């Protein structure tokens, strides 16, 4: 939605 | 220097918008679009990020000595993102990219 995550950008690819 | 955080460029994550800069990033017309921005949770800061046919970002941990994302530790998001840009392979994507309107540019 708007403002609720939890994993993002962790590896290259 | 090998990573990023001087020649790299997304390591802007302190005062900027907070979903509306990555919904503008994730929505802009070029592929490549990135960006750090504040979230609404603490120690939740989020990263932008377009690839072609290919979009997710979510929230990092920032602690005042080692920022972390969902899976590693981080010297400050830059450091991470820096590493994007170094290794990003994504065509038009590189952390030094702006977004432009297929109208337009």
């Amino acid at each position: 939605d708007t403002e609720v995550y939890e994993s993002p950008y962790a590896d290259p690819e | 220097g090998s990573p990023g955080i001087h020649e790299s460029k997304e390591w802007y994550h302190a005062s900027l918008t907070r979903a509306q800069a990555e919904h503008m990033l994730m929505r802009v017309p070029r592929d490549g679009a990135f960006l750090v921005r504040k979230r609404n949770e603490p120690n939740s800061y989020a990263i932008s990020f377009r690839a072609e046919g290919k979009i997710k970002h979510c929230r990092v941990q920032q602690e005042g000595q080692t920022v972390m994302l969902g899976n590693s530790e981080f010297d400050s998001l830059v450091d991470l993102i820096s590493y994007y840009e170094k290794h990003p392979l994504y065509r038009k994507m590189k952390l030094r990219y702006p977004i432009n309107e297929e109208n337009s540019s």
